[PDB]
């Protein structure tokens, strides 16, 4: 096989004795990228103001966020300097090397400001038109309010501030496509308020973090794209 | 099936943290910063003796 | 050459084609080979197999590359595949047609297909020219959000590829198991996706082609490509004229 | 991990000019670089843009090693020569532990470390599995200094004729050895190039 | 689910006029529609109101399929002819995979797909279990395009006499086959008609 | 009709076609059925068989016959066969083409073929019309030195035939084993004989068609013909465009 | 305001019992 082929090997010394992937000196074995990809990382972080929401703005969406196992497309503005100096996370970088996937994501949505009953809902097949989220008044007529019978979840920001949910993989096809260009992905995730708590005069600060589920798998290893060093920022 | 679970709700007394005094002969619930999850410790050998603090 | 005829050539016969090869090949497999199982879940009609037609090897292109134009990573071949191979036969208007070539005759009467491919590349230089080519394949490469950064041969060295050394003048065989987002591909433009677009096949110029300064030496060299299908299964019999083909879109 | 990092990535190619009377001699060093999994920024193929970030093509070992904080084990360097049966030369490829740069490096010194003498006489590829010699068990990432250094000297200069091209291009390629291992997940040293805009 | 969706619902009926010399010929296509569980809005019996919503009578397979996001498997079309022993004809009912509309559809082409030739000679009902041929395993809901198409051509025109009615009414009816299955619960495509008031 | 649906129809399924038939057929075989053995002597290439394509039944024509024109022995169908059935699909210039119909797709890429045929005829009258048809087949009839004296239905009553009584309204099936002067037939006009000319299929009007004098009664009736191949073997793979088809010659 | 909202479901022992037809429906995408 041409990728791993090694002709005429000239090796001066023996090979180095093994630590069982670090289990000898540390306690754990770092043998796999799928375990590194299950440590949570930031996904999208935004603010939402009154007045760029709906007119009536009782139980409505605040964000429809597209679920991609690679990241959303990043733009490194001056508001969140994360996306600027840290570039992408470890998950978009691991993901850019594989072609397909099959499996779900885990999310952690931390929506505060607001401190009322907030809700989340997964539309497994309404994909996949764009690489940004859509805020408030710009989400389309039929993604505006909650729907009936889509898998959803509800939480009082008074009891607890963090919603942690796991999105299933519901698709007709064999794979979902990593590195899509722009029914390929995991569909949409809608986040929204449950009935018109008055909004603080600055912001509802939402931030989504994500990871890989347990049954998730990266599937066909082609190359990595060209990278950019973070220390050059 | 989605049978109901009517079992009574137990009491429980909230506290902000575990014991500040205890140093021995017990477990300590904690949030470790590891990739692994589990009772894990750093490796040793003879290059590194046991603790000499007796 | 020590015998009256030069030496013993080696023969690779499939169906009614026979391909001579004098050297040791350079092989690779684009992913793990398997036996399709969930494809039975997609279609209630029996999948038809045409081993005498499709297993046969087929000559695809000849691309010419010259000394004056060999950069590092000049693309000789950049094609949507199998789309370019199957739609290779065009009429006067550059509209493809599945009717002439006997390997492609079942693409005409069916709607969906599935199959594995093997691409084989041939370069016949003399002894005194030296160069090097890389032929790699990227599963559904055209749909990738950065498809035009992956064309550097530094990126191709990572995806499954073969190498053709022009000094040695070897063969090269790239097996491509069927992998896709759905258990079948479309054969024509239906239900308004391009037909039969499983990936992108590249041929780049890893080390530029060099010859001697003498005037009569060859300043050019040919590259030929043969392709064959393997587990080809067709489903969804319709009329040949019920759907149409439009001239293909090219890659940037 | 071992399957991803087993794949060769490609580094900047470079030339012998056999008709060059200056640089084609006994002892002239062709190519060299510090040995660590993240390849040095100047031997990678780069695509530079005005006001944007520079895009590096990193081998698969160099992407994986950017995801972790420490790393250890042998590296394979597969050198790939564009030539035909009529060229000939010999090279000495030495591995110098504990050196940063080539300041004090000559052929007469490099022959005192682990090295391999290779003769390109109808041979087009060879792999040089460099040892791993370091006072510590894990070596930290680089993007620091590298633990060792590697270098390649002409031993017998390149020959060729009037019938054959005078330039021989060499393509260096790098993959992880069999014992290679990574250590502690860290801030990835590299981001994706999907969006290369940067705010200074 | 399999017991609810096994029941036939009724679709818009339609006529042969055997005394019609124009539309009663070899090849004229009587009726056709895309094949998917939610029947197309124009072949359902509708009751329209001014300024209110239109009420559709959907077969039991079409209500169930509106409750789920994907669906697959065969469909049964039971055609029911109002006639008596004196009428006679033959029909060719073909199933064209991968077609949206009848633009390129004629009898001479439709005979190239899966089809059934039926002769209504003292037969009043027949069921045509259409195959399920699709590149994917589950097909998404429609209320999109349908995966396939179905169509019905006169093969031998209808005959009748001076003693017998000249119009033959056909009633199409649709139920799910034995292998039919639904997939992922979604926003129901249909509401109830209990209150049909709507605010635009 | 005694049941809610009229009665139990009977079904004849081959490949993905299913033909309903409500009555007792009328069958005959044009000669003794056999298994071909000397055909292996004619061609060194493997004979390809396409059972999913060719075994399938196919609708061929609809011919209309009226009360005002039914002589004794008026010919509804007089065709070179299989030539007319296989070349049934014509373009604007009346030049046939083997590309559209999936039964005929292998005639496009091969040179020679061999196969048995079964012709089936359908007439759907009401109860109160009475007539009678004869459909007979004459092996290589067109090449016969008196072919135009054998068209009288008195001559057809002797060659293998079936009868369709319009009062009863039955089906009829005529099996035709392959018999010819050579073990294969040509598929196109090559080596300058017409392609695929194995005989002549007739449909005559044995007893003229009669209806009642009432004004609204049907003065016409349709006849439909279905054909299918059985042991079809193709040999001699070539290009689809390497030979041409010219518009067919008609019989007197 | 006191903003109340009730959500409901079926218990475990609940059962639908005699299947007659469905009434005529109205498509939601027509709003």
């Amino acid at each position: 096989m041409e990728r791993t082929f090694t002709p005429n090997v000239m090796q001066p010394t023996p090979l180095l004795p093994t630590t069982n992937d670090g289990r000898v000196t540390f306690g754990e074995a770092f043998n796999d990228l799928k375990d590194l990809a299950r440590r949570y990382q930031l996904y999208w972080e935004g603010t939402i103001l009154e007045g760029n929401l709906r007119a009536i703005r009782r139980n409505s969406a605040l964000v429809q966020l597209p679920l991609y196992p690679h990241g959303l497309r990043i733009q490194p503005d001056v508001n969140n300097p994360i996306w600027n100096i840290m570039r992408d996370g470890h998950i978009p970088v691991i993901s850019s090397g594989f072609r397909y996937f099959r499996g779900g994501l885990r999310l952690r949505i931390v929506v505060e400001g607001l401190n009322s009953c907030v809700w989340v809902q997964h539309h497994p097949d309404r994909p996949s038109i764009f690489s940004r989220p859509i805020i408030g008044r710009y989400i389309a007529a039929k993604d505006a309010y909650r729907n009936h019978a889509y898998a959803a979840y509800v939480q009082n920001m008074s009891v607890n501030r963090t919603i942690e949910v796991e999105v299933p993989f519901y698709q007709p096809g064999l794979y979902g496509m990593l590195n899509a260009s722009d029914f390929t992905g995991l569909g949409d995730l809608l986040i929204g308020i449950e009935g018109e708590q008055p909004i603080p005069k600055e912001g509802i600060e939402i931030s989504v973090y994500y990871s890989i589920a347990d049954d998730f798998s990266f599937n066909i290893f082609c190359g990595f794209p060209p990278m950019v060093y973070c220390d050059e920022t | 099936d989605n049978p109901p679970d009517p079992t009574p709700a137990k009491f429980f007394v909230p506290i902000p943290s575990h014991s500040w005094a205890h140093g021995t002969n017990t477990s300590e619930p904690t949030n470790t910063l590891r990739l692994d999850g589990g009772v894990v410790g750093v490796g040793r050998s003879d290059d590194i003796g046991t603790s000499d603090t007796a | 050459m020590d015998r009256p005829e030069g030496s013993e050539e080696r023969t690779v016969q499939t169906s009614n084609v026979v391909l001579g090869e004098t050297n040791i090949e350079s092989q690779d497999i684009a992913s793990k080979e398997y036996s399709p199982t969930w494809d039975r879940l997609a279609s209630s009609e029996v999948s038809d197999e045409y081993p005498m037609l499709t297993d046969r090897w087929l000559f695809w292109k000849s691309v010419k590359w010259e000394v004056n134009d060999s950069a590092f990573g000049k693309m000789l071949v950049q094609e949507k595949f199998p789309q370019s191979w199957v739609q290779m036969d065009v009429n006067v208007n550059n509209i493809p047609r599945y009717t002439n070539i006997p390997n492609f005759i079942p693409f005409n009467i069916h709607q969906y297909m599935r199959a594995d491919f093997e691409v084989k590349i041939y370069v016949n230089p003399n002894d005194f020219v030296s160069g090097w080519l890389i032929m790699a394949f990227l599963y559904q490469g055209s749909e990738m959000f950065d498809y035009k950064l992956r064309r550097n041969p530094a990126a191709l060295m990572q995806m499954p590829h073969v190498l053709v050394n022009v000094g040695a003048a070897n063969e090269a065989t790239l097996k491509i198991p069927y992998r896709y987002v759905r258990p079948f591909m479309r054969c024509k433009d239906i239900l308004r996706t391009e037909p039969l677009n499983m990936g992108v096949l590249f041929v780049e110029v890893l080390i530029p082609f060099r010859t001697s300064a003498a005037s009569s030496a060859p300043k050019s060299l040919d590259v030929s490509l043969f392709v064959k299908m393997t587990n080809a299964k067709f489903t969804g019999m319709v009329d040949g004229s019920i759907a149409l083909l439009s001239k293909p879109i090219a890659l940037p | 991990i071992s399957g991803i990092i087993g794949v060769y990535g490609l580094l900047k190619p470079f030339d012998w000019n056999a008709n060059d009377t200056g640089r084609n001699v006994g002892g002239h060093l062709l190519w060299s670089m510090p040995v660590h999994p993240q390849v040095d920024k100047d031997q990678v193929i780069q695509v530079m843009t005005q006001s944007k970030l520079t895009q590096y093509y990193l081998p698969p070992i160099s992407v994986v090693s950017s995801l972790y904080a420490y790393t250890r084990g042998s590296i394979k360097y597969k050198f790939l020569f564009g030539n035909n049966p009529r060229h000939n030369a010999r090279l000495l490829v030495a591995y110098i532990p504990g050196i940063s740069s080539d300041n004090r490096l000559t052929l007469e010194r490099a022959r005192n470390s682990a090295h391999v003498v290779f003769s390109l006489n109808e041979v087009s590829e060879f792999v040089f599995t460099v040892p791993y010699i370091t006072d510590t068990m894990w070596w930290p990432r680089k993007y620091f200094v590298a633990p060792s250094y590697i270098c390649m000297f002409i031993l017998n200069p390149l020959v060729a004729m009037e019938s054959v091209p005078s330039i021989v291009t060499i393509v260096p390629m790098i993959a992880a050895g069999d014992d290679f291992e990574v250590a502690v997940p860290a801030q990835p040293a590299v981001g994706l190039s999907r969006n290369i805009d940067v705010i200074y």
